[PDB]
């Protein structure tokens, strides 16, 4: 089963700024990956999928980029409510790699 | 019995006094130190090379259908590749598919725009999985597919790919139809190819490297497995560990499974020849299957460990003579600052003298050691 | 007609490899001084069909290659598969198809198997053994017209192909716009000796 | 959708637990996997296993979990998994999504329920 190690654990971005996340698989996984958004008290909501794509209702300050074992997610114009836990999962749900998280990053505004 | 080599001869003799002389005791033996198999190279490797890099893929209606069996299938050179966005396989996984071995596979080879990409999945739904290629729902298969505009897509559209968009009824798994009977509808009156209702199931859209990332093409290639039903044709590569000389290593040469240190040998060997025995039918030389050269090979040192030491009532010190091995690799005794080499083996706690006398403790060669100031 | 093979016919039992050794092999060669059987191809004169019985030693001298392949099968007339062996300049192919040929075919000038690889004689063993076919060859010069000469010559093993189709039959192929020999093999025990360089230089029966 | 799950709450240590997800508006086709993770009070997500829907039986575990759970299909609309052996480390919240056979991310998440192991 792939693990994921997501970086930095914590990070403090200010008002209209950008935050970047790291993550990194211990095998090639090939795209397949999805990252989360998760407020307290509320169940995690998708937010990008594929690595580069964008679901319905999701805005565009929202991008994710990176190919082979290294992803990216990056957050444009920081908003209040932006303060949240994101996160980095594979998403193989037959092929024995699993879909294990990684560690949760916290964004403070 | 194992605190010292005093106490071995002590235990050997089974007495508590030991006279003065030469007394064997146990065997020395070097433990193999790892292993090596060094396995020959691809007998039968048919590679997916000229079905994913193929000149042109067949239409989607009408797919290209390929069967591998009785290959070693590189499914690396798959797994290296970085080109291919859409890794949506199942049953295996990646890394592990050149050693999972199957009985036969199946290659499926078309081409697809990024908007029905999606559709290629088992337990999907849609018009083209419906009317062109659809997935089992028990799916083992591997699905790849990469980004062709720059290929496929020509200057003012592209028809030489043609797909059904028409068709009344939806596809069972795995069918192909290029029959294409005229679609039908309303009250069917479209006796021809047009009418009232009536239109061509079969459709050709213009490929342009300009037009959306959706509607651009992509190779896509399904690779369908099936479980181990019967003795399997097609597989997965072996080992090819590293070799090493002058170090006893447990080998594996072809299957030779011999133990032993290698050694290059001046010997010669025929072509066609691939190993050499003894007088006794003992293995003593191998061509390498890798690489065309041949290794001497000769067994782990051993050989008998003797005790020598004067009477226990005039001291309690010892020498140890490991019979016919020479000291280099004797460690593999605490009193190292003096070892000496001999023709009857490795003496270890006593120091060689220019000094000629009377033998006392014979050791072997013309060698004797004696207890003296 | 006739003739005696003096020393011809054994071959590397195995890929062992022995220097200075006199080794002792139980294996099925070919009787020294054993009375082999001759045939003739110019004039007319055609092929006949022989029968396996655990192997075949074929030895052709040629001048313009008249030989062009071997036919091994029980049957080999379309009604049960048989190994065909087909030497052209181009490659060599073996398949293990079914065809049907007449009491003499001539060359002009599902198949479960498939391979592709008088100054001259051509030497040659091949047997089955263990549902292996085996292949033994070698090509080495003759100045002698009438028969084959005196001496010996080891044969070296070229395909080791598991057919696993059973041999109780076997034909020859001419070209037509030559005479050759044909051997049979035994369980015999030879004593062969290894040079230092591991080729057979002498065997005793 | 909606998703929901029933049969959570206090469970004493050492004893099984079963876990239930019901769907509300569609069915467990073949083109969509059942996937449950938890996730501990103060720390993130964890993946426990998935079970392909439709006909299909093939059923991932994860590392951690291979031999204290079972995850199952009992119906087209419900689904359980099974917990043996629990610790107080397993006091955390199950999440009931599901994920398209498409390899996307997973969308339409459930509330959740929370498990507690004490006594
Ligand atoms: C493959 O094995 C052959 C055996 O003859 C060897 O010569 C060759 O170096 C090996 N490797 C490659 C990459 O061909
Ligand atoms: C052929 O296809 C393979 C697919 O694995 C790819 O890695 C390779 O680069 C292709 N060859 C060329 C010459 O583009
Ligand atoms: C050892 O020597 C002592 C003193 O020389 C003597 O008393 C004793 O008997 C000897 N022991 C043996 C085993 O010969
Ligand atoms: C060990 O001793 C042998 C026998 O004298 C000698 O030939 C050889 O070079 C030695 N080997 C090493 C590795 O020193
Ligand atoms: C014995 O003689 C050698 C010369 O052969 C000399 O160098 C050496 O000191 C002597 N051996 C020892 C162990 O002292
Ligand atoms: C060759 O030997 C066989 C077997 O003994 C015998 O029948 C035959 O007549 C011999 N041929 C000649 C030409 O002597
Ligand atoms: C090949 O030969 C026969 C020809 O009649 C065919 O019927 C048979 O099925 C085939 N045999 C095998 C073992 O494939
Ligand atoms: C040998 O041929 C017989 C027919 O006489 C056949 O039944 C048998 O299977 C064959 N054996 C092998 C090993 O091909
Ligand atoms: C053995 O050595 C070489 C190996 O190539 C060979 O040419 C030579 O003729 C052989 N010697 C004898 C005496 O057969």
């Amino acid at each position: 089963d792939v693990v994921m190690t997501q970086t930095p654990a914590s990070v403090s971005e200010p008002v209209g700024g950008t935050v970047t996340t790291k993550c990194q698989a211990s095998q090639n996984i090939f795209n397949n990956l999805a990252w989360y958004q998760q407020k307290p008290g509320q169940p995690p909501k998708l937010l990008i999928s594929d690595a580069s794509n964008l679901a319905s209702g999701v805005s565009s300050r929202f991008t994710g980029s990176g190919s082979g074992t290294e992803y990216t997610l990056t957050i444009g114009d920081l908003e209040c409510a932006d303060g949240a836990t994101y996160y980095c999962q594979s998403t193989s749900y037959g092929n024995d790699d699993g879909a294990a998280f990684g560690g949760g990053t916290e964004v403070v505004v | 019995c194992a605190l010292d080599p005093l106490s071995e001869t002590k235990c050997t003799l089974k007495s508590f006094t030991v006279e003065k002389g030469i007394y064997q005791t146990s065997n020395f033996r070097v433990q193999p130190t790892e292993s090596i198999v060094r396995f020959p190279n691809i007998t039968n490797l048919c590679p997916f090379g000229e079905v994913f890099n193929a000149t042109r893929f067949a239409s989607v209606y009408a797919w290209n259908r390929k069967r591998i069996s009785n290959c070693v299938a590189d499914y690396s050179v798959l797994y290296n590749s970085a080109s291919f966005s859409t890794f949506k396989c199942y049953g295996v996984s990646p890394t592990k598919l050149n050693d999972l071995c199957f009985t036969n596979v199946y290659a499926d080879s078309f081409v697809i725009r990024g908007d029905e990409v999606r559709q290629i999945a088992p337990g999907q739904t849609g018009k083209i999985a419906d009317y062109n290629y659809k997935l089992p729902d028990d799916f083992t298969g591997c699905v790849i597919a990469w980004n062709s505009n720059n290929l496929d897509s020509k200057v003012g559209g592209n028809y030489n790919y043609l797909y059904r968009l028409f068709r009344k009824s939806n596809l069972k798994p795995f069918e192909r139809d290029i029959s294409t009977e005229i679609y039908q509808a309303g009250s069917t009156p479209c006796n021809g190819v047009e009418g009232f209702n009536c239109y061509f199931p079969l459709q050709s859209y213009g490929f342009q490297p300009t037009n959306g990332v959706g509607y651009q093409p992509y190779r896509v290639v399904v690779l369908s497995f099936e479980l181990l039903h019967a003795p399997a044709t097609v597989c997965g590569p072996k080992k090819s560990t590293n070799l090493v000389k002058n170090k006893c290593v447990n080998f594996n040469f072809n299957g030779l499974t011999g133990t032993g240190v290698l050694t290059e040998s001046n010997k010669k060997f025929l072509p066609f020849q691939q190993f050499g025995r003894d007088i006794a039918d003992t293995t003593d030389a191998v061509r390498d299957p890798q690489t065309l050269e041949i290794l001497d090979i000769t067994p782990c040192s051993f050989g008998g460990v003797s005790v020598i030491t004067p009477g226990t009532n005039t001291s309690n010190q010892v020498a140890v003579l490991y019979q016919d091995v020479n000291c280099t690799e004797v460690p593999v005794y605490s009193t190292g600052s003096n070892v000496f080499q001999t023709r009857a083996g490795c003496l270890i706690g006593a120091e060689h003298v220019n000094n000629s006398y009377e033998c006392d403790i014979p050791i072997g060669a013309g060698i004797c050691a004696s207890y003296q100031t | 007609a006739y003739t005696n093979s003096f020393t011809r016919g054994v071959y590397y039992p195995d890929k062992v490899f022995r220097s200075s050794v006199l080794h002792s092999t139980q294996d099925l060669f070919l009787p020294f001084f054993s009375n082999v059987t001759w045939f003739h191809a110019i004039h007319r004169f055609d092929n006949p069909v022989l029968p396996f019985n655990d192997g075949v030693y074929f030895a052709s001298t040629e001048k313009s290659n008249i030989i062009r392949g071997w036919i091994f099968g029980t049957t080999l007339d379309s009604k049960t598969q048989s190994l065909l062996i087909v030497n052209n300049a181009t490659n060599v192919v073996i398949k293990v198809c079914e065809f049907q040929f007449c009491n003499d075919p001539f060359l002009g000038v599902n198949c479960t198997f498939e391979y592709v690889s008088f100054k001259n004689l051509r030497e040659f063993v091949f047997k089955n053994i263990d549902g292996y076919f085996k292949i033994y060859s070698k090509h080495t010069p003759i100045n002698l017209v009438r028969d084959l000469p005196q001496g010996f010559s080891a044969l070296e093993p070229l395909v080791d192909l598991p057919i696993g189709i059973n041999i109780t039959r076997f034909q020859t192929l001419l070209a037509l716009h030559a005479a050759y020999y044909v051997g049979y093999l035994q369980p015999r025990t030879f004593l062969l000796k290894y040079n230092e360089n591991g080729t057979i230089t002498d065997a005793v029966d | 959708e909606s998703l929901e799950e029933s049969g959570g709450g206090l469970v004493q240590p050492g004893a099984s637990l079963t876990l239930t997800c019901k769907a509300s508006g569609f069915s467990f086709s073949s083109g969509y996997y059942m996937c449950w993770v938890r996730q501990a009070p103060g720390k993130g997500l964890e993946w426990i296993a998935c079970t392909s829907g439709g006909s299909s039986q093939y059923t991932i575990y994860a590392n951690w979990a291979k031999g204290r759970s079972t995850i199952s299909k009992t119906s087209s609309t419900t689904v359980t998994l099974q917990m043996t052996s629990l610790t107080a480390a397993d006091t955390a919240t199950y999440f009931c999504a599901r994920g398209p056979s498409t390899y996307y991310g997973m969308d339409l998440w459930g509330p959740g329920t929370l498990v507690t192991v004490s006594s």
